[PDB]
């Protein structure tokens, strides 16, 4: 079927520029226009312009200053968007969208891709600091402070999955992540059963296991 | 440049009809399209050229577009139905999103939550660090607000709080943190989470003396 799928998630410092793509397929390339939607954390969806695959002409919008340039490339059926002068309010999400027809005619976007982050910082890449949080029921893990996103967190191995809810990662405004997991468990199991939580932070090659006593 | 203004907020029980409305200069002279967001996930069009339906969307979206103002109907709502709606226009050249609705469908009876708060682990402590972790679990509507005390005094420095996230359940569940220094944790008699939900709202109590 049509499908957008756009690259992989980028982290960048204030002043940058980053390049993302979109990859089309399911269609004729060269007979639609490629849209770029960005959406701040908690925002509305923003448009950023189009280009027509065929003949190349663009649309941007004026709210960003010239800081953006869309160009595609026909044989590779991908479209791509390049940000310059990156700044924090540029975190979000970036969407590309195919139009109706060239965006010329009924100007609405008939298929979405699925989105990619760019994250926007001056931090450093920073391995977490993992505490228990003990029970006394529920208990968990404390990943404090590390950066980029993301951690993933696992117990017992990956054993342990039910009753385990992984919450979303806060930013702080020391511009570093935290986030916590928590297990609610039988207080029978607490002292004979055994409780690691597993903590993975990929850009800093930190693997932590913490086990979680009463 | 143009403005879409749309209501930030629409809330409904399933069965019944929701409206979003969406208002512009022009309006009239322009094709109105509308899309669904639902959490985490990519936009899908659901109405475009005013009241056009794509394929595969649910016959119960319905649009108009009349004085200046396009309408989203979504007759017999349903918990699906959930999502942030947009409105979308054009106007010189330029594609236009409106400011966009949540709309809530409460499709649970509401649950209070289960509030759970953890003292800083002695492991932190020793670090030279103390973050208080406030649990909240097992609340419907997903809709909370956080408040911490020292004492009886409101915090208004060092904390974060998570968006609600649905549980395996259905319910929700969040996060806050209270980020201090081991002095100041030790320093005080007590610190409280207060967790409103619904006008009601649930408090734990953790000491440095416990």
């Amino acid at each position: 079927q049509v499908q957008l799928v756009e690259s992989g998630a980028e982290v960048k410092k204030p002043g940058a520029s980053v390049k993302v793509s979109c990859k089309a397929s399911g269609y004729t390339f060269t007979n639609y226009a490629i849209h770029w939607v960005r959406q701040a954390p908690g925002q509305r969806l923003e448009w950023m312009g189009w280009i027509n695959a065929g003949r190349g002409n663009t649309k941007y919008s004026q709210k960003f200053q010239g800081r953006v340039t869309i160009t595609r490339d026909t044989s590779a059926s991908t479209a791509y968007m390049e940000l310059s002068s990156l700044r924090s309010e540029d975190a979000a999400v970036y969407f590309c969208a195919r139009d109706e027809s060239t965006g010329d005619y009924y100007y609405y976007m008939d298929v979405w891709g699925k989105g990619t982050t760019v994250t926007v910082s001056s931090a450093s890449t920073k391995g977490p600091s993992v505490f228990p949080l003990a029970p006394s029921a529920a208990l968990g893990c404390l990943v404090k402070d590390y950066f980029p996103e993301p951690v993933t967190v696992s117990w017992n191995s990956g054993a342990l999955t039910s009753g385990v809810h992984t919450f979303p990662a806060v930013l702080q405004s020391s511009g570093l992540y935290s986030l916590s997991s928590v297990v609610t468990v039988p207080s029978s199991s607490l002292g004979t059963q055994t409780y690691i939580c597993n903590v993975n932070h990929k850009p800093s090659n930190t693997k932590v296991d913490k086990k979680v006593e009463p | 440049s143009y403005e879409l203004t749309q209501p930030p907020s629409v809330s409904v029980s399933p069965g019944q009809t929701a409206s979003i409305t969406c208002s512009g200069d022009r309006l009239d002279d322009k094709y109105a399209s509308w899309y669904q967001q639902k959490a985490g996930q990519s936009p899908v069009l659901v109405i475009y050229q005013d009241n056009k339906r794509p394929s595969g969307i649910p016959e119960r979206f319905s649009g108009s577009n009349s004085g200046n103002t396009a309408t989203l109907t979504i007759s017999g709502t349903q918990a699906m139905d959930e999502a942030d709606y947009y409105c979308q226009a054009w106007d010189s050249d330029t594609y236009v999103f409106g400011t966009g609705t949540k709309v809530t469908v409460l499709g649970q009876p509401k649950a209070a939550p289960s509030v759970t708060l953890f003292p800083p682990s002695s492991e932190e402590l020793q670090a030279n660090k103390a973050t208080l972790v406030c649990l909240i679990s097992d609340f419907y509507p997903g809709a909370v607000t956080v408040a911490w005390k020292a004492d009886s005094s409101p915090v208004k420095a060092g904390v974060e709080t998570t968006t609600p996230s649905k549980q395996s359940n259905n319910k929700y569940a969040a996060s806050s943190y209270l980020s201090l220094t081991p002095e100041q944790w030790k320093s005080h008699k007590s610190y409280s989470c207060q967790v409103t939900h619904e006008g009601s709202t649930v408090e734990k109590t953790v000491a440095p003396t416990e």
